[PDB]
């Protein structure tokens, strides 16, 4: 056991030992991006691959070519912190080495000159942070990985619904990674059809003709030939004995001196037995048999040269004669069979209006570009471009794999484009499938759903960026002169940079981070989506794709999906799941060779799992790893049942591996209804982090894995001992074994301090190690928001009691002790960025001066001389943050107002008050001011105060770094210099800087001292550069938008306690809005005097069936028990042996757990530090499905001297009298969801109004009004509320005149409305009237 | 109009109007240039096209707007903007919203309005009422007063607030009860306080739901809100003359706990002068809330020609029902409370009060039923622990038995005795039966197994366990849901619609395992989707329904007809699926109805 | 059926609400059709008293002054 483990060990129940541990939870997001931006010296996906796809770019046969060499990423213009304050994107510039070649005119390719334009710049591509987010406009965004239909071929049904006859149709769809869609589909008549993209339907033989296939060859392609000989005289037929299966004779079928079947008896196996084994290849047939047969090839009259019968036409009995007498011995006909080999292509050719390649090419072109006339030069080139040009079409390797695999080919790899055989083989399968052999696939199997991510999707966007610079490159190469132009005058960066920018900025797969909370982050990054480009839209797809599918087992979570418009269109990655080599979903299993369960783990893609037999996670095995039971519940081919011991091939890796990170954090989940769990894992991410991080007494174990893997914490790079622990930073003196040879050094972690999140919440880290403490690699040096000692603490545990409380927890409401709001525990800190913008109006420029018209001297008191409030000043709503004044001249005043100007003699201002003022209702402390001034405007007074302070502050940071980093280097010079020449006291008398001169005898230590000097003088010099840069960033003229001259951002630290209206919930889908904040005295207290913190209604438990929340409240009660028991022995100060006796008892508890613990923990410092962290309650781990059992829960309650029933007798603090029946009390972890009421509350008497529709719009001051929709109108109609309705849609909204005749009448004291006509209808007059329609109002 | 940064925005019509003008002007030129007809014909065609894209773009080739891929919004689209586009809604002055919370202290006709919301909402009333009394010289200072929130504006706000109702509206406004008018009560904090009885009408939980507020400005709207939309003027649903202001849950548990009786309790057998001394016996710890007890009560009955005849007796009741009688108003029989009072019986109690005593005595009744219901429900200490969900001892027995039958149905299938379609069908039936067996096994145990003793050996009664009382009363919980906690929870359906032939043998008091929970998932997700979609289909129905009605109004007094439909009880196959008294109550007869004999 | 029965409304302003607004406006403008208001939907669209409830007394006093002197 380790160090942040010696502090606080969670007692974990559960039998099943974890064979595999949780992977790095953000792998999807970081591994994907890694491959987009990375020199990959091969064809693998990347920025390299997108380049090689469109490069080289040659001119229109001009023998002038522009090729690609290499690309580089610069360092970002600002750091991630600066990009958020300033408002910019965290991105790196893309420098791409190009080569321009010009070949000699009419000569064998040799270059006249070639200009190697060094790194032409094409756009900045955004960069992904250490944690998988992007900053796009000072806003953290995550790009959700996408689930689309896999590229390749896919055969669907379309059963039933088509044409109301049943029958079912069959479609094959060739779906590529890029390029046009090629669909083959049947019809009610068994005629074959093709449609490119989703265009018009065309007879499916046209695309074969366009591939240069004659009518004769197509027939030759899809049918076997039935040979008809005219031997001796009058009709024979070459017979395959197998041909007669499924048919009955039409005549005496006699051959070989033995009549096998007479006329009318169906040919069965006995007849095929006889014909086959007696080896009858030729027989005799009547002249009437070929009355319907379809002729295969063409035949002409030999002498005359005239056409007798065309290919694909049905012979008649006289037509037989018409070519029999013309000298034709053989006749080829088709093998047509409605059951076995259907005559589809034969009859399809008769619906085909075309006849040759050029004819087919034309009908394709005119279907694709209709209305406009086709050319031979166009019809040939368009068709070649749709599926055969390496540029306009590519399956990718994922497509060619799924393609060839589904056609039962052997290659997993091949052309990126379609060949003659590719297209034909798909038709050959779709026809075979209708013929009865073969099965369709299904859209919803996760082996035909595929997972993109950021890196892949970005590559596609940068691809589309190049294609539009390809158009421009060739455009210029059309005209170019020689040595004048260079690969720079051609390439335009704004089109490339805005394209890639639009992706990370605004995509249905790129979103905000609505609230900080290490689950929200980590669950968003593991999110999947079937939406956006390449996928379906909400309304297009029904419930079949949204549903949970047997493939989801261990790949996608069945529980954590949102409710609403895209249920099942999201999902979240299963814990142990992984993206396939090709991009499918794989899940871990354990190989079962014969009857032993191995620990060799195999990850199985969706298609792979189907054949095997996988055991269940809850399977009892012991000794050699034999299944204890004779037979185990297993799932194999799509479903689960009991199976034979020595027959299973695999076993689940973990009891968890079905659920997601969000689901895997719900304790006693197996006890919670799947409806309320979905809501549970949905509200869990919505927890705004609390002022003081608690830690869940009732936990599941994943608390560390979620906390650690999202960067909100600060984890040890290398192990060592703490040199210095500030509230600001942390210095770890690295251990030699983990320390690098040169430079030596110490790992220094600068902690994040109170800084703004993606609105409006805060993110602040705290050190969790004390001075001179040993840390190892992977320890938590500093918790973040909602982390305590390295565990996910999204809220705080509350002593809670289930009982009705005078209806103050009526529906699902919550009644809370004042002790909770006294203890500041559900307090929450928010940092709002409020900006102030001095712009450029046509009337003039705006000032930031602290001279404001018509405000008292006390109004300006909080302001400084320059007009900006002081740092640290506590402000409330209305207060002036930045005094700003805008020009408005020639006021055009009224008579009476001018008389007021002459009486009290006030110099009427040319300027209007536009100061940034604190929003009404909100209140907090100013903790930051930033000023960005457009380059050229002189930095004002306070702005220069800030520049000096920021400059001097950053000089302290950079130099404190150097000061600590010189010591760590020089300190190891001391150790190396002393070894072999020890001058213990003699050395540290001469100046320390003078040590570099001292050499050493023949040894590698002289090479080590040389190593440290090298990396020392760079630490000397890398300081100098890192200081200059931070200076240049502060003093540069901050680039602004048009018209804006300077901006002042004030950052407010609002501390928001808890109050009636705040939404709160535990982890089991138990919502609730706190309803009354109550005195500690009225709180139900127990016989001990200890009140309760929250009074929950019991009625919200049965109907809305979240039973796990109760076991939570009982095991939470036992957890607190063991805490107060430790707290007894600790305030009684027994001894380590008395403590260790009881602690060791609690960590064992029950039977057959996977825990194991101490006696080895060193008898003093260790046992005592552990007990202290437990006095608040002993944290417990209920695994997700390997959870604690009632007994182990009741047995923990006994150990704590608490009742097994988990219920006690409670007393009403009001009357003092006892409560009949025992109520439940215990500790339930409860969250605060960021639906805080002082955000949700809005009012508006009169406000602003929109220009076009004189309707309430809501900007500054009193907000927008409430919408009163059609359904609310019916309500008033169902009442008699005629007037209430009229005023609701006249004076109270659209009536520009009555609305102020109302406001004046209200203050006058006359509750009348003088209506008039809404503007909506008055505009409809002018809108109808400004069409050709005369609309009037009649009569009087 | 210009925007910030000096950038401009304009309606798309200007691209459309500009083009028509340009092509018209160019055509006017092409005539004075006497151009060849080949050109002017092409110009005329473009002028035709330009006008068409202005009036209704989309019925040709759909012109695109300048430099932007999107098409331009034509005049025709100014009117739509697809279907039902002029009646989507309009934002309104004098309004607001926030999260709503309880407030059980409220009378039926009131609601808690935040200090802050009521300030901003009535701003023009305060401004006037401020200088109407002279606390402000003029309106300009009046603003600066309520901006300063001087202590006196608060006392003024009560003046404007008193007889001035406000409107409350919750999200999906289904029937007319979705907007109800209440009298405002000035409350601290930012939450809206909602009377718990009107929750049922609104379909409001307190799990984060919000409501909106509106101010009746004109005198009419205040009287309309008071006489038509008031909370207490709509206590019956207009869909079925029954009360929509039923006690919901927390309260019906309270009354069911009161009007209950246990076999041997403190006070068993004493005789009390009246209901008053019965509350005195309970609040002093002498008599138990549920003990069989004779008390002298007086009840009233208006059997006279509109007059309350009194009758006094020693009725055979309990102590709790005695105390509840102190609330029942005047002319109701003591029999109405003498029973066990579940949500079933507790609403019909409320209905009869309206049909017998009238509106006002019903309103003040419902209040007292909630106050007392909440109080004694809170006194009850009703909770819910883990041991409250009692699994039958015979559960594992039933499972193995049906687990045996299926092993035999399988035995028959192996030998070709029974078909695969029969097997799947026959196996589902024995599992369906076993679930019914476990179900009414746990309910047999759960309901009555409280075996107690009175002066003698034994005697058992309806249980007093927490989770049973919740269901038996009707407050919360349903036997279908309870069955999923103690007994096994049903057979689940696999995605395609089949029901899975091995049901979920385990329940929620035990754990479900990976396989069971994974199968429980599809039902849950299709549950959330089905209930999400059927919330849409309904809303499209009420649209189609008001679109065919809307204009229909009670216009004439009596059309004067004898035509009418013959009303009978539905009597569906077995017995009366709906009585006659329900189908015919509240309707007016077409002609004289006669006894079994006539002349009469 | 209700949606087929709803399709037949005298007041074209009511029909231009929920039906296809082009066809209603055209087909009514060729007839020179007069909308008399009278109904609910349209009286809302134009911002006046509903011909029901408290407004029922108003329309009854209005429909009688009309077609009279
Ligand atoms: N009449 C209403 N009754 C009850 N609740 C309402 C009402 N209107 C809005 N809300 C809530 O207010 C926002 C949406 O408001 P809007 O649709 O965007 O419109 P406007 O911007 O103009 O306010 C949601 O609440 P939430 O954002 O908290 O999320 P939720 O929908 O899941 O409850 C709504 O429920
Ligand atoms: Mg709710």
């Amino acid at each position: 056991y380790s160090y942040t483990e010696k502090k606080r060990i969670r007692k974990d129940f559960g039998k099943r030992p974890q064979v595999l541990d949780v992977p790095y939870l953000l792998s999807i997001q970081l591994d994907s991006f890694q491959k987009f931006i990375e020199q990959d010296p091969e064809g693998q996906y990347g920025l390299e691959a997108a380049f090689r796809s469109v490069f080289p770019i040659q001119s229109y046969s001009g023998n002038s070519e522009l090729q690609y060499v290499s690309y580089r990423l610069g360092e970002p213009v600002f750091d991630v912190q600066e990009c958020q304050i300033r408002g910019v994107t965290y991105s790196a510039p893309l420098r791409v080495k190009l080569r321009l070649v010009i070949y000699e005119r009419e000569a064998p390719e040799g270059t006249v000159k070639d200009i190697k334009e060094q790194e032409v710049y094409m756009g900045e591509i955004p960069l992904m942070t250490d944690n998988g987010t992007f900053v796009i406009n000072g806003t953290e965004r995550v790009i959700v990985s996408q689930l689309h239909r896999s590229p390749g071929v896919f055969f669907d049904s379309d059963k039933g619904k088509t044409h109301s006859s049943g029958k079912v149709l069959y479609n094959a769809r060739i779906i590529p990674y890029r390029g046009s869609w090629l669909d083959f589909e049947f019809d009610p008549k068994d005629n074959l059809f093709v449609r490119i993209d989703r265009r018009r339907k065309l007879p499916a033989t046209i695309i074969l003709r366009a591939l240069n296939y004659t009518t004769e060859q197509i027939l030759d392609l899809f049918f076997e030939k039935v040979i008809f000989e005219i031997r001796d005289n009058k009709l024979q037929m070459e017979l395959v004995p197998e041909r007669l299966r499924g048919e009955t004779a039409s005549f005496d079928i006699e051959a070989n001196g033995k009549v096998y079947v007479e006329k009318g008896r169906r040919i069965t196996a006995r007849h095929i037995r006889q014909l086959e084994k007696d080896d009858v290849k030729l027989i005799e047939v009547p002249v009437e048999y070929i009355a319907g047969k379809v002729v295969a090839k063409d035949y002409i009259d030999e002498s005359t040269g005239e056409l007798i019968c065309a290919a694909n036409m049905e012979l008649s009995l006289d037509l037989l004669a018409k070519l029999s007498q013309s000298g034709h011995k053989r006749i080829e006909t088709l093998f047509t069979n409605d059951l076995d080999h259907g005559p589809y292509i034969s009859e399809t050719l008769r619906v085909d209006p075309t006849n040759d390649r050029l004819s087919a090419l034309v009908e394709i072109y005119r279907m694709m570009r209709p209305g406009e006339p086709p050319t031979r030069e166009a019809a040939e080139s368009l068709f070649e471009n749709l599926f055969f040009s390496e540029d306009r079409y590519d399956l990718s390797a994922v497509g060619r794999m799924k393609f060839n695999r589904s056609l039962l080919r052997e290659e997993i790899e091949g052309s990126g484009i379609l060949s003659k055989d590719d297209i034909i083989d798909v038709m050959k399968k779709l026809i075979d499938i209708r013929n009865g052999k073969g099965e369709v696939d299904d859209i919803d199997h996760l082996g035909n759903r595929r997972i993109r991510s950021v890196g892949e999707m970005a590559e596609n966007q940068f691809r589309v960026g190049l294609v539009r610079v390809e158009r421009a490159v060739k455009e210029r190469l059309s005209l170019g002169d020689l040595d004048t132009l260079m690969p720079q005058d051609m390439i335009n960066a704004k089109p490339i940079s805005a394209a890639v920018k639009e992706f990370f900025g605004s995509s249905q797969l790129s979103q905000f981070m609505d609230q900080n909370n290490p689950l929200s982050e980590i669950t968003y990054k593991r999110r999947i989506s079937a939406l956006g480009p390449g996928g379906l839209t909400r309304e297009r797809a029904g419930f079949e794709v949204r549903d949970v599918h047997p493939t989801h087992y261990g790949r996608v979570c069945p529980i954590e999906t949102p409710e609403g418009p895209n249920i099942g269109l999201i999902n979240s990655l299963s814990v142990y799941a992984q993206t396939n080599e090709y991009g499918f979903l794989e899940t871990p299993y354990r190989k079962v060779t014969d009857g032993v369960v191995t620990d060799e783990i195999h990850y199985l893609s969706a298609i792979e799992e189907g054949n095997y037999v996988i055991a269940q996670a809850n399977s009892n095995l012991d000794e050699e790893g034999h299944f204890v039971e004779d037979l185990v519940t297993c799932r194999s081919k799509g479903e689960s049942s009991l199976f034979s011991r020595d027959q299973v091939d695999y076993m689940d890796v973990s009891t968890q591996q079905v659920v997601s990170v969000g689901a895997s954090l719900i304790p006693f989940l197996e006890h919670d209804d799947a409806n309320r769990a979905l809501m549970g894992a949905n509200m869990q991410r919505q927890a705004v982090p609390t002022l003081r991080a608690d830690k869940p007494l009732v936990g599941t174990g994943m608390e560390r894995a979620v906390a650690v893997d999202s960067g909100v914490t600060a984890v040890a790079k290398r192990g060592g001992v703490v040199q210095y622990v500030d509230a600001s930073r942390i210095v770890i003196k690295v251990n030699e074994d983990e320390m690098y040879p040169g430079e030596a050094g110490i790992d220094i972690y600068n902690l994040t301090k109170y800084t703004r999140s993606n609105q409006n919440t805060c993110i602040n880290q705290m050190p969790c190690v004390s001075l001179g403490e040993p840390v190892e690699r992977g320890d938590v040096l500093a918790d973040g928001p909602s982390t305590d000692l390295g565990e996910l603490a999204l809220g705080q545990n509350m002593r809670v009691a289930f009982m009705p409380w005078n209806g103050y927890n009526f529906e699902d409401s919550i009644l809370v002790s004042e002790r909770v709001v006294q203890e500041d525990r559900f307090t929450t800190i928010h940092i709002q960025e409020l900006a102030c913008v001095s712009r450029d109006t046509k009337l003039g420029p705006e000032e930031i001066t602290a001279d404001i018209p018509n405000v008292g001297e006390a109004a300006l008191s909080k302001l400084d001389e320059s007009g900006i409030v002081y740092i640290g000043a506590e402000v409330t709503g209305g207060d002036i943050l930045v005094g700003k004044v805008t020009p408005k001249g020639e006021t055009q005043l009224t008579p009476e107002e001018k008389l007021l100007r002459a009486i009290f003699g006030e110099k009427a201002s040319d300027v209007k008050d536009s100061s940034l003022r604190v929003p009404n209702g909100v209140s907090g402390t100013v903790i930051d001011v930033q000023v960005f001034t457009r380059d050229g405007v002189e930095k004002d007074k306070r702005a220069l105060e800030i520049e000096e302070m920021q400059l001097k502050q950053a000089k302290k940071d950079l130099s404190e770094e150097l000061q600590i980093l010189e010591a760590g280097l020089f300190s190891r010079i001391r150790a190396v210099l002393v070894a072999g020449g020890v001058e213990a006291e003699k050395l540290d008398k001469l100046p320390r800087d003078r040590w570099l001169e001292l050499g050493l005898t023949d040894e590698e230590k002289q090479n080590q001292l040389e190593q440290l000097a090298e990396q020392y003088d760079e630490l000397k010099h890398e300081f100098e550069k890192k200081l200059e840069a931070k200076r240049r960033k502060i003093t540069q003229g901050d680039d602004l938008a048009p018209g804006v001259l300077k901006i002042v951002k004030v950052y407010l630290a609002v501390k928001r306690r808890i109050q009636p209206g705040d939404k709160m919930a535990g982890r089991h889908g138990n919502k609730g809005v706190i309803s009354k904040i109550n005195p500690i005295e009225d709180m139900p207290y127990d016989e001990n005097g200890t009140p309760v913190d929250i009074v929950l209604n019991p009625l919200g438990v049965p109907s809305r069936m979240n039973i796990g929340q109760i076991l939570e409240t009982h095991l939470g009660m036992a957890a607190k028990g063991i805490g107060d028991k430790i707290n007894a022995m600790l305030k009684q100060q027994q001894e380590v042996a008395k403590l260790r006796e009881f602690i060791q008892r609690a960590y064992d508890l029950g039977a057959d757990v996977r825990q194991k613990v101490d006696l080895s923990t060193f008898s003093d410092e260790e046992v005592m530090r552990l007990a202290e962290n437990l006095r608040k309650g002993m944290p417990i781990a209920t695994p997700v499905f390997d959870g604690a059992k009632e007994a182990e829960i009741k047995e923990l309650l006994k150990l704590g001297d608490l009742p097994t029933s988990g219920q006690i007798r409670l007393y009403d603090g009001r009357t003092g009298e006892q409560f009949e029946r025992p109520v439940t009390v215990g500790y339930m972890y409860m969250l605060k969801l960021n639906h805080l009421v002082d955000d949700k509350m809005h009012a508006r008497s009169t406000g602003s109004y929109s220009l076009v529709t004189q309707q309430p719009l809501g900007g500054k001051a009193q907000f927008g009004g409430q919408r009163f929709g059609e359904m609310e109108v019916w309500a008033l109609e169902a009442y008699g509320a005629a007037y209430t309705l009229q005023e609701m849609l006249t004076v109270k909204s659209d009536d520009v005149n009555g609305r102020t005749k109302m406001y004046k009448n209200i203050v006058d004291g006359n509750h009348q409305m003088e209506p008039g006509m809404p503007e909506s209808f008055n505009v409809l007059l002018k809108e109808i009237r400004s069409l050709g329609i005369n609309i009037e109002l009649e009569d009087e | 109009v210009p925007l910030d940064g000096g950038r401009f925005a304009t309606s798309d019509l200007n691209d459309l109007y500009r083009r028509v003008i340009n092509r018209n002007n160019r055509l006017k030129r092409l005539l004075d240039l006497a151009a060849p007809d080949i050109i002017v014909r092409n110009e005329k065609r473009m002028l035709q096209e330009a006008v068409d894209a202005l009036l209704d773009n989309g019925r040709r080739g759909r012109a695109i707007t300048g430099s932007n891929k999107r098409p331009l919004k034509s005049l025709a689209d100014m009117i739509k903007g697809r279907f039902r586009q002029n009646l989507l809604g309009k934002r309104v002055d004098y309004s607001g919203r926030s999260v709503i919370t309880v407030g059980p202290y409220l009378r039926l006709h009131q609601c808690g309005l935040p200090k802050k919301m009521a300030l901003e909402l009535f701003k023009p009333f305060i401004y006037g009422k401020l200088e109407l009394r002279g606390l402000a010289t003029t309106i300009k200072a009046a603003k600066k007063m309520v901006e300063r929130e001087e202590a006196v504006v608060w006392d003024i706000l009560d003046e404007v607030i008193r007889e001035h109702p406000v409107l409350l509206n919750r999200a999906p406004t289904l029937h007319r009860l979705g907007i109800q008018a209440f009298e405002p009560v000035l409350i601290e904090g930012k939450a809206i306080q909602l009377h718990p009885l009107v929750c049922a009408a609104y379909n409001a939980d307190f799990d984060g739901d919000q409501m909106a507020v509106h101010v009746p400005l004109t005198l009419e709207a205040q009287l309309e809100a008071r006489a038509l939309m008031m909370s207490t003027n709509n206590i019956l649903s207009p869909a079925n003359g029954e009360p929509i202001i039923v006690p919901s849950q927390d309260v019906v548990l309270g009354l069911y706990y009161m009007t209950r009786d246990c076999v041997n309790a403190k006070g068993e057998g004493m005789v009390l002068t009246g209901p008053k001394e019965a509350e005195r016996l309970y609040r002093s710890g002498l008599a138990s809330l549920h003990a069989r007890v004779k008390v002298r009560i007086t009840e009233y009955e208006k059997d006279a020609n509109g007059e309350l005849v009194a009758k006094t007796s020693l009725k055979d009741t309990t102590v709790g029902r005695a105390i509840l009688w102190m609330i029942v108003p005047k002319g109701l029989p003591y029999s109405i409370v003498n029973q066990a009072l579940g949500k079933k019986a507790i609403s019909k109690m409320l209905n009869t009060c309206y049909r017998i005593l009238g509106l006002k005595p019903t309103v003040i009744f419902a209040d007292q039923i909630m106050y007392t219901g909440f109080a004694y429900a809170a006194r009850s200490g009703a909770s819910v622990g883990i041991d409250d969900m009692v699994i039958p001892e015979k559960k594992h027995e039933i499972i193995s038995e049906a687990e045996a039958e299926v092993a035999e149905i399988q035995e028959q299938f192996q030998s070709g005795l029974v078909t695969a379609g029969e097997r799947y069908n026959k196996v589902i039936d024995i599992w369906a039966a076993a679930n019914d067996r476990v179900s009414k096994a746990m309910m047999d145990n759960l309901q009555t197994e409280t075996v107690i003793n009175r002066d003698g050996q034994e005697e058992k009664q309806v249980s007093f366990n927490s989770i049973y009382m919740m269901a038996d009363s009707g407050a919360r919980g349903s036997a279908a849901q309870i069955r999923q906690l103690a007994g096994m929870r049903g057979l689940m359906a696999k995605p395609d619609g089949s029901i899975i032939e091995t049901p979920i043998t385990a329940n929620f008091r035990e754990g479900l395992n990976v396989l069971q929970y994974f199968i429980s998932t599809h039902g849950a997700r299709k549950g959330l989707a089905d209930t999400a979609l059927k919330t849409a289909n309904s809303g499209y129905l009420t649209r189609r329904l008001v679109d065919v009605a809307q204009d229909l109004v009670v216009t004439e007094d009596d059309c004067g007809t004898h035509e009418g439909i013959m009303m009978t009880p539905v009597i569906e196959g077995g017995d009366v699926k709906e009585p006659l008294r329900d189908r015919v109550l509240g309707r007016v007869t077409a002609e004289d109805v006669l006894k079994p004999g006539t002349a009469d | 059926g209700i949606t087929k029965a709803s399709l037949a409304t005298e007041s074209f302003i009511s029909a231009a609400s929920f039906q296809e607004t082009t066809r209603v406006l055209t087909e009514a403008a060729v007839a020179g059709k007069r909308d008399e208001l009278r109904g609910l939907k349209e009286n809302v669209i134009v911002g006046r008293l509903i011909p029901a409830g408290t407004g029922y007394a108003y329309h009854q006093d209005r429909m009688r002054r009309r077609a009279a002197g």
